[PDB]
């Protein structure tokens, strides 16, 4: 359900992936601090992703792959826009 | 010629401070403390004729301490210098790197900051080839870069500087790396075109390859030596590698430089970090 | 012949420089001894002034 | 480590010249400025090692005006002062202090090449400038140092020729040439100098003296004639001559294909191509 949820727009930092399986399920882990479980997240507005809970990565931070990163064309440690995302407006 | 051992024992009964009573008839104590840093003095020379490097080192110190107690700092410093050049010479690292800092203090607290950096930059290869201790080297060696540069002395500032960004890269400070290399790189401004490819490799291995194509165009653009360098070429393809996520492309890049310019030590742990890096990128 | 002359050429001036950056080595640790006696001459000289002023007030 | 401010303010109270009566019975106050000086010189210190180099610079300036006061030392405490003004980036009091310690010295020849440096990069006081690098080339050729002299003339004579003084520049460039005749390590300089001269005399709309310093340099210097600057020179000269500024573009193009241009160059032809132009409108 995504009808509600916090749009506020945060700036978060691409770090390597946690482990291999995180970067396998292709899904943006988050803390719960961060966003809530199972909605779509967009990222600059252009990179859309399914956000997962995950308590090893602290607030504030955002994990990428490294297919991910190819397609931003993005580093380590570079800040990047997240915000509340709804395809279906 | 005379026991050293008796000398040292002279040397100590005469090197104790008038005390009580005694301090109202006696004269100033710099002067039992001059005779006594002149004994061990002697005694050490007897022990360095004998090859007894670490005694006469030793016995150096204690002459040091003497003229430190009689106010003849200069003297020390120069005693101080010998106590780390023979044990040095015997092998004995910890108290040469302890005579190193005597005598660099003494020198700077009199304005001698070459003294100084010069004891400076040998304390760091002291620490770095015997000891190990790499963060005091650098420590050391950024120190006595800083201190020859307000000497106005370039070269020896950009040798310190080499080393220091040499072991900051191979430390895990490749970030800092990148700015002692820039910093070398604007005073050498008129090794460059090796500094240039060391920065991008730095920044590159700090994954950051758009500030190694950054500093890629403006070496190019600056430095015309650089822009037709086998170098230039290199870390473009490096810059060009990591972009598409080829390791396998940036190791025969890596051959292939080394087939026409041997690459070092330094170089191959960065390459390997950022092959790492791209295994990171892999998981 | 002209470039065997030319490799030939370079490689005497290599040698000339090298001797050359031996005998500069030799020149910066004889500078850092020049360097070390200089002080000490300075603050003899300073002392000697000191001294000599002492007496110059004592036989005032 | 002691207060740099209470040892300033120590050395002031101390600085004090004896006045009236007291005069009668003090000693000379050289002791007195030497005390002050040895106090400002440790509060500097201080400073330095604090890295307030400003206020280190003044209290070496400090140091250096009470030495002056008792007779000695001061200069070299100028030449400290202008060491660390000019680390901390003050170029006017780096100045000063250069000036102090060339005035004492006159080692002033040193001091005034480092001021012209300091005048043309930091401060643009290119006239100054000029005047320090004559002046310290002037007193090096009385020391009979003839290369550091002809690196004063060559910095002298660049920025004459900048400056719109042609013809001071090429005769600049005319003492340089003699200095340098018959020395072998300096062949290439004079290769430049003829050249660099025949510009500035071409510069001056002086088409014949640059004709005639190419006839010398061809004659003189075997090297400079089969040089490329003898043909670059001469074909400025024949564009000269016949007015065609788009040769002369052109033939600037072509020496820049081979040997680049340095902005001293640029100058000189841009100004040479604004005065064809300049006749144009004539």
């Amino acid at each position: 359900d995504m009808t509600n949820m916090d749009t506020r727009t945060r700036h978060l930092k691409v770090s390597n992936c946690p482990n291999n399986s995180y970067a396998l399920a292709n899904v943006a882990a988050v803390s719960p601090n961060d966003f809530p479980n199972n909605i779509y997240i967009i990222i600059d507005n252009l990179f859309v992703f399914t956000t997962r809970h995950s308590n090893d990565i602290p607030p504030g931070t955002i994990g990428f792959n490294g297919n991910q990163r190819t397609w931003g064309g993005w580093s380590l440690n570079q800040d990047v826009q997240a915000k509340a995302f709804d395809l279906f407006k | 010629m005379s026991d050293p051992v008796e000398l040292l024992k002279r040397a100590e009964k005469k090197g104790v401070p008038s005390s009580g009573f005694m301090k109202l008839f006696s004269g100033s104590d710099s002067y039992k403390f001059e005779e006594a840093a002149d004994l061990c003095v002697q005694a050490a020379t007897i022990y360095r004729l004998r090859k007894e490097l670490n005694l006469a080192g030793d016995s150096f110190l204690k002459a040091a301490d003497y003229q430190k107690k009689a106010g003849n700092e200069d003297e020390a410093g120069n005693t101080y210098v010998e106590a780390y050049k023979c044990f040095k010479s015997g092998g004995n690292s910890v108290n040469a790197v302890d005579s190193l800092e005597n005598a660099i203090q003494i020198f700077t607290h009199r304005g001698q900051f070459r003294r100084g950096a010069n004891f400076k930059f040998e304390l760091g290869e002291i620490l770095e080839n015997d000891l190990h201790d790499y963060a005091k080297a650098i420590d050391c060696y950024e120190l006595a870069g800083e201190w020859y540069a307000q000497d106005q002395s370039v070269a020896l500032s950009n040798k310190c500087f080499i080393k220091c960004a040499d072991l900051k890269a191979l430390d895990g400070q490749y970030i800092e790396a990148s700015d002692i290399y820039s910093k070398l790189i604007k005073s050498s401004m008129g090794s460059l075109k090796d500094y240039f490819l060391k920065k991008g490799l730095c920044q590159l291995a700090a994954t950051d390859a758009v500030a190694a194509a950054r500093t890629l165009q403006e070496g190019q653009s600056e430095d015309p030596n650089f822009a037709d360098s086998r170098e230039s070429n290199f870390l473009k393809s490096l810059i060009d590698a990591v972009n598409e996520g080829d390791s396998e492309q940036l190791s025969e890049h890596c051959k292939e430089f080394d087939n026409f310019m041997r690459l070092d030590k330094w170089k191959i742990t960065i390459l390997n970090k950022i092959k790492e890096s791209i295994q990171q990128q892999e998981d | 012949s002209r470039t065997a002359e030319l490799q030939a050429e370079i490689d005497d001036t290599v040698g000339i420089m090298r001797d050359n950056i031996n005998k500069v080595a030799e020149r910066g640790e004889r500078l850092t001894s020049i360097e070390d006696k200089a002080d000490n001459l300075a603050v003899s000289a300073q002392g000697f002034k000191r001294g000599a002023n002492r007496v110059r007030k004592a036989m005032w």
